């Protein structure tokens, strides 16, 4: 970052993430933003209050725990495939994604910090998209830790 | 919208009691949202921006500087102090699986130190 | 082939001196209004029946003597966890 800038909410209200049924087993596929969902209990203790654990998020929504914002973190760091943009298709052996990526990593790069041709316009200015692609409002359900 | 919080509990005991929550909670319904993202029918539709960061952004790659740094000090002694720093948190970024890899650090030294591990 | 005790649990009318009405002076959970599970706090239906008006007999109507709601067939499984209040029987 350039200064540090957490998350400033308490609870994340989104609501394009399909809610579990009423069965036990999901009908659905899994989705990992339920890891950060209040579940609603019809039977409950003495004087229980969303206040009390759950903060000011209102109940049926998303909580975001302590450790995923921090005044004092710094630096972000991830090992992943995600965020490549569409010269990256799956279907293409894995020679040739080797090669490609071997490619494009020299031409963008100076020293070991990326152009800001490569980084999303959003991120920074001048950039083209040509190595990392935006991000989407249906990527929030199976990647919180990117959005967030 | 259907009344304030209420805790309701008329049984003698109170380890179990009734709770009326704030809002509704329509769970039969639980494909409302997909569903309404496609614009398959029309509905209610509130959109609201809020700000959290500004400035630039800055990216550094750690293949080139394995690439790099490999040249003028050897291969074991630049994988090990990689790995010493990729490992900083107290938990391994690599055997995390892949849809959920994104953890950060506090002030951390890059590159590392790279040791002259004599061979 | 192993119990030495018997027990039922099952929400059948007629059982526990329950009907289709008493449920409010039965189950005090449901005393307050119910403003909830559709479940929450829920038959007998005429005698036994066999109508045929056809003239074809191998294939003729049946009325059941009780109900057959096959729409709802979690209601036990769900009734067991006590997520909702409901009437319950049981006899040893
Ligand atoms: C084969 O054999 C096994 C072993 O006996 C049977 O399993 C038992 O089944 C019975 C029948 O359901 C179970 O008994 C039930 O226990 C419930 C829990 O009672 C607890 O509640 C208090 C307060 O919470 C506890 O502190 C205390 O430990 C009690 O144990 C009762 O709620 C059930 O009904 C009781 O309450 C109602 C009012 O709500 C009364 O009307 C009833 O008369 C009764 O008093 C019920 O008694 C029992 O727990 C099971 N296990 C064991 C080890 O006995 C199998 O069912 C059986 N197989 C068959 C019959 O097919
Ligand atoms: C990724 O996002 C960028 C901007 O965040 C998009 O660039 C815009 O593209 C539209 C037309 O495609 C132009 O009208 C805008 O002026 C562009 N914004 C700029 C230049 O800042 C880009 O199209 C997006 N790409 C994808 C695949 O979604
Ligand atoms: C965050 O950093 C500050 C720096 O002074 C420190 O006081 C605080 O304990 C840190 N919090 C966590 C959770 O590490
Ligand atoms: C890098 O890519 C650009 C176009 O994307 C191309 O014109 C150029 O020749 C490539 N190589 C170098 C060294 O810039
Ligand atoms: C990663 O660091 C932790 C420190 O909490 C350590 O226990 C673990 O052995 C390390 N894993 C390695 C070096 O592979
Ligand atoms: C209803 O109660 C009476 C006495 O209280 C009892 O004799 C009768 O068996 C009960 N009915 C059922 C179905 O248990």
């Amino acid at each position: 970052y350039k200064t540090p800038q957490p998350w400033p909410n308490e609870g994340l209200i989104a609501d394009q993430c399909p809610l579990p049924g009423l069965a036990d087993v999901s009908f659905y596929p899994y989705q990992a933003i339920w890891d950060y969902y209040a579940k609603i209990e019809n039977i409950r203790p003495a004087n229980w209050t969303s206040s009390k654990l759950y903060g000011k998020a209102r109940m049926g929504s998303y909580y975001i725990p302590k450790r995923l914002r921090n005044i004092n973190n710094t630096h972000i760091l991830f090992c992943s495939d995600v965020l490549y943009s569409k010269w990256y298709n799956l279907q293409n052996s894995i020679l040739q994604n080797e090669n490609e990526l071997t490619k494009r990593l020299s031409n963008l790069t100076i020293g070991n910090k990326l152009k800001n041709r490569a980084l999303p316009y959003e991120w920074a200015k001048g950039g083209l998209n040509r190595l990392f692609r935006n991000i989407s409002v249906l990527d929030v359900c199976s990647r919180p830790e990117m959005v967030l | 919208r259907e009344g304030k919080e209420e805790v309701k509990c008329l049984t003698s005991d109170h380890t179990r009691c009734l709770y009326y929550p704030e809002y509704s909670n329509p769970e039969a319904l639980f494909d409302f949202g997909f569903l309404s993202y496609m614009r398959n029918f029309p509905g209610p539709q509130c959109i609201e921006s809020t700000s959290i960061r500004q400035q630039d952004y800055e990216v550094y790659s750690i293949y080139q500087e394995c690439k790099l740094a490999s040249k003028t000090y050897g291969i074991d002694s630049v994988l090990f102090s990689l790995k010493n720093f990729l490992n900083y948190t107290g938990k391994p970024v690599n055997e995390m699986p892949n849809a959920r890899a994104f953890v950060g650090l506090i002030d951390p030294k890059f590159p590392p130190t790279y040791p002259n591990i004599t061979r | 082939l192993l119990n030495k005790t018997y027990y039922t649990f099952s929400l059948w009318e007629g059982d526990c001196n329950i009907t289709r009405y008493n449920v409010n002076e039965t189950v005090p959970e449901c005393k307050d209004f119910p403003h909830d599970h559709p479940y929450s706090c829920r038959y007998r239906e005429g005698k036994e029946e066999v109508k045929c008006l056809t003239s074809d007999h191998t294939r003729c109507l049946y009325y059941p003597e009780y109900s057959n709601p096959e729409a709802l067939f979690d209601f036990g499984f769900l009734s067991y966890m006590r997520n909702f209040p409901g009437p319950q029987c049981i006899e040893s």
